[PDB]
């Protein structure tokens, strides 16, 4: 059950200066990067082209190249059209892609945020505002929905291209997507707060508890999942104890990579 | 406008005198313009790698800085962040034990 | 979806103020000003996304724009120059890509107005020889002695403009081709059936609309101020 | 210049077909429009082409667009005198008001009319107010004759009129001066030998 996300972020500082950058995720693995500095989209995996032929990829990249330049000018023009309602600086974020279910089933999305707030989506055959969006956006929506060529292309990208492409990615990237990487744990303490560190695990699902023999210590506070640079995860679980109870305590870690052979580290 | 949270943590278990990787993970900020430095003893480490900037379900940005380092008894290590949401730069120090 | 422009033709002096107006009752938000010069496609000067909005085009320099209302979009030349001699086109549109163009405005910016002069107009009656030889009657109109060459010649029969049977020289000819500020002549023909010309109830008129000075332009010479005006010549048919 | 037209200008005879070309580098290319502009007049839209490979028609005008080649052709079938005009190519870079229009500099077409029944003559016409003043009208010559312009004698270029209700066309030129007569007027022109000089 995998979600493919094209994330685009653009900053317009004033009428002349702007940049647009994007990254592409399949689950929690990065498949593409497109810096403003680059003329071309870059593969961040060997399998990032999926099952597309070179001609199909070339065509798709060209469409995106035309898009980035057109997008940039369109925002600038939409600002002029609405002035003095909205002024620079402006931040636009797009999140677009498809969620893949089993069989032939999927659902696509294209969501747009303005100054950090979700305001616009493409849905069905057209652009629309969503609940909470300001009314001044009805003019931009009307102008965007006038562009029949863009609407046909977006409908094709969302309905057909995205799911077809992603089915090929899942096939091509199978051995990276199904990789198992083992956690390594280590212990420490501060003012007493005991910390169980867990690092290098893939995939994300992991179980970490402070223990006394068989007794799960329900004081255990799990932190957030944090990324490492090598596409593995980091997590730590903290506990509150009185100075004297440290002996007997262990950190137990369960994870799919270990084949039922849990990591037990005693203080 | 949203303030960056900053978390600093090593890749491998830290042993004094052993090569390791130090990560600075900066999250929950807006706008995306940000300046991130990794510091050894309050001086800018030169060879600092950055992941591409991305964002979460809630539209807030995040990015991962990391660098090679070898921890010792004496040397400190820090991540310094400038962002429009804060008047001064925010510094969080790496703590082996935390 | 219609667009109008005024004036349709204008002679001005270097350093003068010229305003070109565009009007549009389509309730279009968007309006656009272009100039057309020979050897170039139309080039965008200024445009506007609604009342109070004015935006720079590709060649904004020397021009201000004003959008006081949804209906009106003006192009203002505060210090007119000879290089602003052109044909100016305004257009409007809604959210769609179609731009609905006005009929154009011809502007001439002269270095100086001293030689500006209205035409004399004479109407020459059809030859009796032509009548008997062809059963047709050709009237000829001659506009002479005018400067500059911004004239519109039209033919009128019983108060209504005629186009059938007409042809007017594509351009005026110079009366003194050597001289740099030569005056111009222009001729036109209106050809009708002999029986139409022979009917004494038909009134034929050749009209020359001359474009020259406005009310507000300075005039220092002794002779009559050579203002924008109509000069015409007429004749009735006869047996 | 992102839009180029070819030929720059062309001369054809009435009834002939002609082909006009538009080549462009505009990106993106949403649609392409052909305008007709008569002399001193404005822009009349003839057709607009919108698809990757498109074909349109409008009476005697037909056109094609190939967006891969960035090329359009305008075909005029069976030319008439009133096709004499400048033809202008325009590419719009968006399917909405956010677009800019990129204009070609135009192709000038001249259509020489077919004069079926020539009857070349030089007539003298008198001023309706001043019977001593006159002009000379050289008229009814076919399009093989050329008119040539003393600097105190004025001769206009030729000009074709169309008496629409009679389906009749005729060329003429005018000459005047103030020892000038109409027998002498068009001596510097190679006029037909059968030219009528009355009275
Ligand atoms: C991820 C979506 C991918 C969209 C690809 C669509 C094709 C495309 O590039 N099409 C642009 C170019 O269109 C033109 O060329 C095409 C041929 O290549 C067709 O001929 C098309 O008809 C023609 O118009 C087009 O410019 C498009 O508008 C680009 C931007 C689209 C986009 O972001 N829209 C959503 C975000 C906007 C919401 C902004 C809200 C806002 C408003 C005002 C101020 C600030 C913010
Ligand atoms: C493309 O598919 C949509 C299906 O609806 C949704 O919108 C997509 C862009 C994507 O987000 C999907 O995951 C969604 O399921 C079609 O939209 C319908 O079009 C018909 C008529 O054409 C209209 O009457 C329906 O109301 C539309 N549906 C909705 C929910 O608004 C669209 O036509 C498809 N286009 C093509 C070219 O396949
Ligand atoms: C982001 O990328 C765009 C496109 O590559 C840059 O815009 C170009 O900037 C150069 C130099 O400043 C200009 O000569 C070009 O005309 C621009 N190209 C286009 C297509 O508009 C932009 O400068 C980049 N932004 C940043 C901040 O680096
Ligand atoms: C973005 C529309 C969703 C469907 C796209 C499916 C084809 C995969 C393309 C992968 C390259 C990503 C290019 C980044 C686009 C962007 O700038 O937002
Ligand atoms: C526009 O913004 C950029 C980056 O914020 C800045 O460096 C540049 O000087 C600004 N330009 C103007 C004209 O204000």
């Amino acid at each position: 059950n995998y979600t493919f996300r094209c994330l685009q972020m653009s900053s317009f500082a004033n009428r002349s200066w702007s940049r647009t950058d994007s990254v592409v995720w399949l689950g929690d693995l990065q498949t593409h990067r497109w810096s403003n500095d680059s003329a071309t989209i870059s593969f961040t995996k060997p399998w990032s082209q999926g099952k597309l032929s070179n001609q199909q990829w070339e065509k798709l990249q060209h469409m995106f190249q035309v898009y980035r330049v057109s997008f940039t000018r369109d925002i600038q023009e939409l600002v002029k059209m609405m002035s003095p309602k909205e002024d620079y600086p402006i931040e636009i974020q797009l999140s677009a892609g498809c969620e893949m279910y089993p069989g032939n089933a999927s659902e696509s999305f294209l969501h747009v945020a303005f100054q950090g707030k979700y305001v616009v989506r493409f849905w069905g055959t057209s652009w629309q505002t969503v609940p909470g969006a300001p009314s001044w956006l009805d003019l931009p929506i009307k102008v965007l929905n006038a562009d029949q060529g863009t609407s046909a292309t977006v409908q094709m990208l969302l309905n057909d291209t995205c799911p077809l492409f992603v089915r090929g990615l899942l096939e091509a990237g199978k051995s990276d997507l199904e990789k198992q990487e083992k956690p390594v744990a280590w212990l420490s303490s501060v003012p007493r707060q005991l910390v169980c560190h867990v690092s290098g695990f893939y995939p994300k699902p992991v179980w970490v508890m402070w223990m006394r023999g068989d007794q799960e210590q329900q004081g255990t506070h799990r932190g957030d999942f944090l990324p490492n640079a090598d596409e593995t995860w980091y997590l730590q679980a903290t506990l509150d104890v009185e100075a004297g109870e440290e002996a007997g305590l262990a950190c137990r870690v369960k994870h799919s990579s270990l084949g039922g052979q849990d990591i037990i580290l005693y203080w | 406008q949203k303030t960056p949270q900053i978390q600093v943590y090593s890749r491998h278990p830290p042993e004094n005198g052993k090569p390791n990787i130090l990560n600075c993970y900066v999250t929950q900020f807006h706008p995306p313009h940000i300046e991130i430095q990794m510091l050894k003893n309050g001086k800018k480490i030169p060879k600092v790698e950055m992941s591409d900037m991305s964002f979460s379900k809630d539209w807030s940005f995040y990015i991962l800085a990391h660098t090679e380092f070898t921890p010792t008894e004496t040397d400190t290590y820090a991540c310094r962040v400038k962002h429009a949401s804060m008047a001064e730069p925010k510094t969080v120090y790496w703590d082996r034990d935390m | 979806a219609a667009v109008t422009q005024s004036p349709r033709n204008k002679v001005a002096v270097t350093g003068g103020k010229v305003t070109l107006s565009c009007n549009q009752t389509n309730n279009h938000n968007n309006m656009y000003w272009y100039r057309q010069d020979t050897g170039h496609g139309l080039r965008l000067i200024h445009y506007s996304y609604g009342a109070g909005s004015t935006e720079k085009g590709d060649i904004p320099d020397g021009y201000k724009a004003s959008r006081p209302s949804q209906e009106n979009f003006s192009l203002i030349l505060e210090l007119a120059t000879p290089s602003q001699t052109s044909v100016y086109f305004c257009a409007s549109g809604d959210e769609g890509y179609t731009q609905y163009f006005g009929p154009g405005t011809r502007l001439l910016v002269l270095e100086d107005l001293r030689n500006v002069t209205p035409p004399k107009v004479s109407l020459f009656e059809p030859s009796k020889a032509e009548i008997s030889h062809t059963q047709k009657a050709t009237l000829v109109c001659l506009a002479t002695g005018f400067y500059p060459d911004h004239v519109e010649l039209s033919w009128w029969v019983n108060g209504k403009e005629v186009h059938s049977g007409v042809c007017t020289d594509p351009q005026p000819l110079k009366e003194q081709p050597a001289l740099n500020d030569s005056r111009y002549s222009l001729s036109s023909r209106l050809r009708v059936s002999a029986t139409f010309w022979q009917n004494p109830r038909n009134h034929f008129r050749c009209q020359v609309q001359f474009y020259g000075l406005s009310e507000n332009d300075e005039w220092t010479q002794d002779r009559a101020k050579p203002v924008t005006q109509i000069v015409s010549a007429e004749a009735w048919g006869r047996a | 210049t992102q839009v180029e037209q070819s030929p720059q200008s062309l001369v054809v005879r009435q009834g002939e077909n002609c082909v006009l070309q538009c080549n462009y580098s505009v990106t993106p290319d949403n649609h392409l429009r052909w305008f007709k502009q008569d002399t001193g007049k404005g822009l009349v839209s003839l057709t607009v082409l919108v698809d990757q490979k498109d074909k349109t028609s409008n009476g005697r005008y037909s056109a094609t667009l190939d967006k891969d080649a960035k090329h359009s052709t305008l075909h005029i079938t069976a030319t008439l005198l009133d096709d004499t005009a400048t033809y202008i190519c325009v590419v719009g870079d968006r399917g909405s008001a956010l677009g800019r229009l990129h204009f070609g500099a135009g192709t000038q077409l001249i259509v020489i009319p077919d004069i079926q029944n020539p009857d070349p003559a030089v007539y003298q016409l008198r001023d309706s107010k001043s019977s001593d003043k006159s002009v000379c009208l050289f008229t009814d010559f076919d399009s093989q004759t050329n008119v040539s312009q003393d600097s105190d004698v004025y001769i206009t270029d030729k000009c074709v009129l169309d008496m629409r209700s009679m389906d009749f066309k005729s060329n003429s030129a005018v000459a005047w001066s103030n020892d000038f007569a109409c027998a002498n007027a068009f001596n510097n022109s190679i006029i037909p030998e059968d030219t009528f000089f009355p009275s």
